[PDB]
């Protein structure tokens, strides 16, 4: 039982309350370290360099420096580090300005309202809140600038939603309108303890000295804002967490890719080659230890002790070879992505200019799976459409009226049902004629199309009225139901009022009860009570759910208005239906105490008061049925055209009619007028079974040739797909479903929307894109692979739980064609290119073991090694990994059949990924057997007859290795940008400059004391300047003659077009 | 900030658009076949000048090993010509012979005597070759204590780890630490080339054999030889311990420098004499060498080297050939291309692509 005090600070002070202060940051300085440290060593190489340092801490045993893996590890963790901070930094700056926004507080000492802080705000203090600005905590309206207390709010944020709410105050607080009048306002408010309801209270205000009740009309959420209203009393009862908006946090999913699972099993390749290099080395070591004892006399080892000499030289060969597993690979590619999604949502060619809305990629891990989408589960209205409404048409009573007949149709033959058009003005002189029979239902109808709804009206200065309704079709049904007769003027709380533009007369509904269009219900309903004491329901939604609650003791419209339906859908018009029902009060009685039971429910109440709604929406009259007009967006022709002649297949899943997609398919050049669609509309289940069944058996008795299997498409509606999703029917479904080249569902569930894309990515490999607008369709993207948010009219509930939020249908062209083949191209090779530098170097670490008796001795220095992976061969994976385009964005969308290429997995796999493994091994052998011929008995000197030595001879396969790694990746690079010149012969001239300043200057620190005098008997000598000549040529003679080889007489598809690209 | 100026339109520069000049490189047969042939036309001359340059060094080698066994005693018989090796410019008529000689308490050494047929304007440079020994072991190369090299008197407690088998012999420091100096290569050269019949001596230096941070950084120890001990295969030359006067000095010593620098491979040199002021004219010449190390210790050989010294070190054709085999690869397939261009043409279309 929560009990607030009004103002008196010292009362509600006692309690121990919150304080109103945000943050969403995960990193804090009190446990940085016992969060961070135990997600960084959760990966695999973070753990495995963890125990190879904790190993290389005995004694004699470690061949290189004892620090020479926990340093590079501490580096890759601050890189690591630096940027888990960074993201903080904008947390705690995004939560700095909502505690820096002002809020004027009433203090009782000064009887005024006294600017603050959020931060200072405290439960029971009573705020004023102007217009446009955000509320600041779950406060209750006490008063405002209308006459009896009532505000317009934005509860979004917190909500999808954009259009406005009504919140009414309690009639005993509208009098406190004066500022100076607060602090008589005293008393105690009774409230629940801080819950996560965004639609329910029951707190109690007891004013004065007489309690009053509440309810959740009078309680706004911190996400709200007021919209139209000038300024607000409010009474603060939840602040900082406590309140709707934060303490109803919510979890997000993780997704892996296609590319990190093949990552993973070649993780697990390197990691078998590493135990067989070890084993190799440790049992050649343990056999020649024993057979050469005698030849082995100056070294003195143990003899006797060869059981645990097995275990220490197991431990030496592991942190020899440990490097071959490059830790900087993580990082690496983790940046990769990142960095690649600043480019791909910073374009102005996936920007829209209507409305400042660039392309985001909330979810940087999912940019390689842009160039190998094969299945696309869009939508209709919104995606395909521009989802803005025009009232068109209409039919009530079985006739149809229409403004202008076209041409042909007429004339009506009346041959049975009503066939043809009409005029409004027939319409009109229908109704006013009191002799018809039909007149009192044309009365009925129009009172449907401006009550029912749930629409604010707006008024201008110019005298005329706007409607901002939340759905575009409700504001076709109000704006095409007023510029005929029925106006809609004015909406308060508890009524409705129309005005009779032919009369001048004004009618004033008491909107005495209403339902919530769901999209799962597919029906909107509204109960009213007429001026004439009467209580008459309105009901209106989709054909496939009105016409099972109509009756057939008196309802003759069926048969008529079914009918029009299908003409008008058949020229691609979004239809509805209404229908109408008289109620008593004997039974009003008891279902309204019904109602409220459901709304005031704490166990559920989005499936509680749709039980309840349907227990009265018994009978129905149908009246008639509405036709709106809506059309395509642009471009959208064309980026479809597109997709499907790259080999992606789109399936369109659909809440609305059959008709309707099928005619805004054959426009949208979805199908065509020589493609052979295939139905499938049946009852019951076991009907299904043998549609099915003859569906597929019709399909194998002859073989499908490319004109056959290119036209075909499936059309199954939403009962049937109902069926064909049960576990005996669902691999019936998907066996005919991959054969045609469109599939358009129809009247699917929300709900529904989810089983079919998860029944297609869990019995197949293909990957899956979900791009839709709207609640409806969440839960689609949430469970396809790469999920794509249209911010459109429906709201931003769709675009914020999304991957990537675009403005709209026609950026898709450029997002997977374009971005999508350079991404999976870019990250492919830039791996691929990362184990390959790291297995040149190393390598030679094994081939020396045949040459010290396999003692496991390093080759190059402890630190020199270390600056391999840190800071000579860290820029070329980035700049091919990010700045690199293999064919020009101007020829990747004119022939869109490169898209398959990344779509098949051309570019990286385990193949290729031994190609370039064994590549390394050839580069590390060439650079060994040749530097051990021309340094024989080190006498390669000609300097008075000094020689060369251990670490003379390291120095110059260090520097060999670097010269054919970066000289590799010129032969890969496409493009020679600025940035190209600058990482792989840069990185080149940086070697030669680092080393004779870093040889010089840190062996006097006793850091590196090997390198004393070999800069003189390097640089010095003749033969270190041809060794580093013909070795690099000798190595990469093999790709150089091979790549003219492969582009010349044997060439691929973009092998060509390159070559148009250079001659044009 | 009511208004709150973001228009979120990216910048239309060259960086944020990837429109970024560049260069596409082609590897037409236009830009490929003249590369082939003008490698080969750069890599003969340089390849035929470096095995000339490695064809103009003479050298001898004369495997001493097995002296103390299959040479004669009373006089100078041949050498075996599995042992001998030698290049000259000009023709050898005298097959190289050796005679053992034993001296006081069973002193023995072999007695090398050789011909040079030519006179060698070079200098002349004499090194010693030693066969499969290991200086590149994991535990022999990192055997020594680097501040007794500076030579600072360290305790025993505070001596260096990596020479744990030969370190604090009997409650004493043992002062050369490590397993470099206690296996130090210790036989003799005669340091004179002593000339036979009609042919005079040729002195050869002992000084400046070494590297020259190794004389900088190899120093007089401080030691007090009451509290040092020889290493254990010293105790040969240093009985009874170390004294005042037996003590020896590491900064003169110019072959334990040279020794302590570990080796690449268990096939290397070693310099210990050389002569670069005048010619080496031709003659019968001598050679005295004591026979200290034994070969049973490493079971390899012991070898005695006389070379000159050239561009590319001395006597070796491995760089010469690799430019010869890389114009070899190029003017192979330079010319397997130039047919393949000239008679089966691709004719593979030109602008229509394969699908
Ligand atoms: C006097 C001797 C001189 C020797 C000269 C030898 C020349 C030929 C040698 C071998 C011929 C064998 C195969 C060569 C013939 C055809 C190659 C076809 C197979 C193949 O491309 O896979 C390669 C792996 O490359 C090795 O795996 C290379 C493996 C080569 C195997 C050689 C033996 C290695 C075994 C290990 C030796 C260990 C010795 C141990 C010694 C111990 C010492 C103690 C993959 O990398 P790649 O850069 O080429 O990839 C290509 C290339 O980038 C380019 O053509 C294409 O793009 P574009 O067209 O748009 O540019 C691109 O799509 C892609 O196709
Ligand atoms: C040139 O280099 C030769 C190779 O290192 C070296 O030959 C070795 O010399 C050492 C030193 O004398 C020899 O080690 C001694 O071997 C005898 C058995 O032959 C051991 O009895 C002796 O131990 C003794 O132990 C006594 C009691 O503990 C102690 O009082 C004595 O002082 C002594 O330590 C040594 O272990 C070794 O066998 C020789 N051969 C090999 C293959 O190592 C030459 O001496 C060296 N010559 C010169 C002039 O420096
Ligand atoms: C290099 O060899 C020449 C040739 O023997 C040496 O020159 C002789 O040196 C001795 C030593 O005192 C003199 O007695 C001779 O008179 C010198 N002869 C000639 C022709 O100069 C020379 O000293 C040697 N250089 C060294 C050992 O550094
Ligand atoms: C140049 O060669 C001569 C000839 O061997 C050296 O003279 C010998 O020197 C040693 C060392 O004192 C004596 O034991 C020999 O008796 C000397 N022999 C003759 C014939 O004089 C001379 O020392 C060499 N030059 C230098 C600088 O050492
Ligand atoms: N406010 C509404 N009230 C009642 N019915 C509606 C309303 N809006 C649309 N409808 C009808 O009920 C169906 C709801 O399905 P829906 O999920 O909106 O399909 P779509 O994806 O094409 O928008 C619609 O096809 C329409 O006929
Ligand atoms: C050596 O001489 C005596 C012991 O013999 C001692 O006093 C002295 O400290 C020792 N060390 C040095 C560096 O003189
Ligand atoms: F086309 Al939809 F929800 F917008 F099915
Ligand atoms: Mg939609
Ligand atoms: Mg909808």
């Amino acid at each position: 039982p929560r009990v607030i005090h009004i103002n008196d600070s010292l009362a509600n002070s006692s309690f121990g309350y919150s304080d109103n202060h945000i943050s969403t940051t995960k990193y804090n300085f009190a446990t940085f370290l016992p969060k961070f440290l135990f997600q960084e060593f959760s990966k695999y190489a973070n753990l495995f360099f963890l125990c190879t340092s904790a190993i290389q801490q005995v004694p004699h045993v470690s061949p290189t420096n004892r620090y020479t893996t926990i340093g590079t590890l501490l580096v890759v963790l601050i890189v690591s580090a630096m940027k888990e901070c960074i993201e903080d930094i904008k947390r705690a700056n995004s939560d700095k300005e909502l505690n820096n926004s002002t809020a004027e507080i009433f203090s009782e000492a000064h009887d005024d309202f006294v600017e603050k802080r959020w931060i200072d705000i405290r439960v029971g203090d009573i705020i004023r809140v102007k217009s446009e600005e955000p509320i600041p905590a779950d406060t209750i309206i006490l008063s405002s600038s209308e006459p009896e207390g009532l505000c317009y709010i934005e509860t979004a944020n917190l909500d999808g939603e954009t259009n406005l709410k009504i919140k009414q105050s309690r009639v005993e607080t509208a009098k406190f309108i004066d500022v100076k009048t607060l602090k008589n306002m005293n008393g105690k408010v009774v409230s629940e303890q801080p819950n996560s309801s965004l639609y329910t209270y029951e707190g109690t205000m007891t004013l004065n000295d007489r309690q009053i009740p509440l309810s959740p009309d009078q309680m706004i959420l911190r996400g709200a804002t007021l919209r139209n209203t000038a300024w607000i009393f409010g009474l603060v009862i939840f602040t900082g967490h406590e309140t709707k908006l934060l303490r109803n946090a919510t979890a997000t999913p993780i997704k892996r890719t296609a590319v990190e699972k093949i990552i993973n099993r070649q993780i697990i390749a390197l990691f078998t080659v590493l135990i067989v290099l070890i084993l190799i080395s440790s049992i050649g070591n343990v056999i020649m230890s024993t057979a050469d004892a005698k030849h082995l006399s100056y070294l003195y080892l143990e003899g006797t002790n060869k059981a645990g000499l097995f275990f220490k030289d197991f431990l030496t060969f592991w942190i020899l070879f440990s490097n071959l597993v490059p830790i900087s690979l993580f990082v690496t590619v983790e940046l990769i992505k990142y960095y690649q999604a600043f480019m791909i949502g910073s374009d102005l060619d996936l920007y829209y200019e209507k409305t400042d809305t660039p392309t985001v990629v909330r979810t940087s891990s999912l940019v390689e799976e842009l160039g190998q989408i094969e299945y696309i589960f869009s939508d209709k209205t919104g995606t395909l459409t521009r989802n803005i409404m025009e009232f068109k048409s209409c039919s009530i009573a079985g006739h149809c009226y229409i403004d202008k007949i076209p041409e042909d149709k007429t004339a009506t033959v009346e041959d049975g049902i009503e066939v043809g058009y009409r005029k409004f003005d027939d319409l009109k002189k229908k109704l006013n004629d009191p002799s018809d029979e039909d007149s009192p239902i044309i009365n009925d109808f129009l009172t449907l199309l401006a009550t029912c709804h749930t629409v604010i009206p707006e008024f201008q200065s110019d005298g005329s009225i706007k409607y901002q309704a939340a759905s575009p079709d409700e504001g076709a049904l109000v704006q095409g139901g007023a510029d005929l007769g029925y106006k809609f003027i004015i909406r308060k709380p508890n009524s409705v009022t129309v005005l009779l533009e032919e009369t001048g007369e004004e009618k004033e509904y008491q909107l005495l009860n209403i339902c919530e269009f769901n999209s799962t219900r597919k029906r909107m309903s509204a109960i009213f009570r007429f001026p004439d004491g009467s209580i008459k329901l309105f009901c209106k939604g989709a054909d496939t759910v009105i016409l099972e609650r109509l009756d057939d003791e008196a309802n003759q419209y069926v048969e008529a208005t079914m009918r029009h339906l299908e003409d008008y859908a058949s020229e691609g018009l979004r239809t509805l239906c209404l229908a109408m029902r008289d109620i008593s009060e004997g039974e009003y009685e008891e279902w309204n105490s019904i109602y409220n039971e459901a709304a005031t429910t704490l166990d559920n109440r989005a499936e509680k008061l749709d039980e309840a709604a349907n227990l009265i929406e018994k009978n129905l009259i149908l009246i008639g049925a509405t036709a709106i007009e809506d059309k395509l967006q642009d471009g959208v022709p064309e980026t479809i055209h597109t997709l499907q002649e790259a080999g992606i297949k789109i399936w369109v899943l659909t809440g609305d009619r059959q008709e309707t997609a099928i005619n805004i398919g054959m426009s949208c050049r979805l199908l065509s007028e020589d493609m052979n669609l295939l139905i499938i509309n049946e009852e019951t289940r076991d009907d299904t079974e043998r549609n099915l069944l003859e569906k597929i058996n019709a399909l194998n008795e002859h073989q499908l040739s490319t004109h056959d299997m290119n036209t075909l498409a499936l059309v199954i509606d939403g009962k049937s797909l109902g069926f064909a999703l049960e576990p005996e029917l669902e691999d019936y479904l998907l066996t005919v479903a991959k054969l045609c080249k469109a599939v358009i569902c129809c009247r699917v569930s929300p709900l529904q929307k989810a089983l079919v894309v998860k029944m297609v990515k869990r019995k197949s490999s293909s990957l899956l894109l979900a791009i839709g607008d709207g609640a409806n369709d969440v839960s689609m993207i949430q469970a396809a692979h790469v999920g794509v948010g249209i911010s459109g009219m429906e709201g931003m509930q769709a675009a914020r739980s999304a991957d990537i939020a675009v403005g709209q249908f026609k950026f898709l062209k450029k997002l997977l064609l374009v971005h999508g083949s350079w991404s999976y191209q870019r990250i492919s090779v830039a791996i691929l290119y990362s184990f390959y530098k790291n297995t040149a170097l190393y390598m030679t670490q094994f081939w020396y073991v045949f040459a010290n008796a396999f003692s496991g001795q390093s080759i190059m220095e402890s630190w020199t090694m270390s600056f391999y992976n840190l800071f000579f061969t860290v820029w070329p994976p980035f700049v091919i990994g990010v700045f690199d385009q293999f064919v020009s964005s101007r020829l990747l969308e004119r022939y869109p059949q490169l898209y398959k290429l990344g779509q098949k997995g051309q570019f990286f796999s385990v193949y290729i990924f031994w190609g370039w493994i064994i590549n390394g091994f050839f580069h590390s052998a060439i650079v060994f057997i040749g530097t051990i011929l021309i340094y024989r008995y080190g006498f390669a000197l000609n300097m008075h007859g000094e020689l060369a030595d251990h670490w003379s001879w390291g120095v110059t396969v260090y520097t060999t290795s670097v010269i054919i790694v970066l000289g590799k990746a010129a032969l890969v690079t496409n493009q020679w940008t600025k940035f190209t010149l600058i990482a792989i012969p840069g990185s080149l001239l940086f070697w030669l400059i680092f080393f004779p300043i870093y040889a010089s200057i840190f062996p006097h620190a006793n850091i590196s004391r090997e390198y004393y005098g070999v800069v003189k008997h390097t640089y010095g000598s003749g033969v270190f300047w041809l060794t580093l000549i013909v070795l690099p040529i000798f190595a990469l003679v093999r790709d150089f003659l091979w790549k003219y080889y492969k582009r010349m007489y044997e060439p691929e598809t973009y092998h060509v077009i390159q070559e148009m690209q250079k001659y044009n | 900030t009511k208004e709150g100026p973001t228009s979120k339109k990216p910048p239309n520069t060259a960086f944020r658009q990837q429109r970024l000049k560049a260069w596409q490189p082609i590897l037409s047969p236009q830009s490929v076949l003249p590369l082939l042939i003008f490698v080969a036309c750069i890599f003969t001359p340089i390849g035929i000048g470096l095995i000339v340059s490695a064809t103009k060094v003479q050298d001898l080698t004369i495997d001493y090993s097995h002296c103390d066994t299959k040479a004669s005693t009373t006089a100078f018989e041949d050498i075996p010509k599995k042992y001998i090796k030698y290049h000259f410019k000009s023709k050898v008529e005298n097959k190289p012979q050796w005679r053992l000689t034993e001296n006081e308490n069973g002193e023995q050494s072999c007695e090398l005597q050789f011909e040079i047929p030519n006179d060698i304007k070079k200098s002349i440079f004499i090194y010693y070759k030693i066969t499969n020994f290991y200086q590149n072991h994991r535990r022999y190369v990192q055997s020594f204590d680097t501040k007794q090299i500076l030579g600072e008197p360290i305790k025993k407690d505070d001596l260096d780890t990596s020479c744990s088998p030969i370190r604090s012999r009997e409650d004493k420091i043992i002062y050369p630490c490590g397993l470099i100096a206690n296996s130090m290569f210790n036989d003799t050269f005669s340091q004179v080339l002593s000339g036979i019949d009609d042919t005079e001596d040729y002195n050869l230096t002992n000084k400046h054999i070494s590297w020259s941070i190794d004389r900088h950084r190899f120093k007089t120890t401080k030691y007090n030889a009451s509290d040092i001990v020889p290493p254990p295969n010293w105790m040969k030359k240093y009985p009874d311990g170390y004294t005042d006067e037996n003590l020896p000095d590491i900064h003169t010593w110019e072959e334990f420098q040279v020794w302590m620098r570990t080796a690449a491979f268990p096939k290397f040199y070693k310099l210990t004499l050389k002569n670069e002021s005048a010619s080496l004219p031709k003659g019968k010449y001598q050679m005295n060498i004591e026979l200290n190390y034994p070969i049973s210790l490493f079971g390899g050989t012991k070898s005695f080297v006389l070379t000159t010294n050239g561009a590319i070190g001395g006597r070796n054709m491995s760089l010469g050939v690799l430019y010869l085999i890389v114009a070899g690869l190029c003017a192979l397939f330079g010319i397997i291309f130039l047919v393949k261009l000239i008679f089966q043409p691709r004719a593979m279309g030109d602008h229509t692509y394969l699908n």
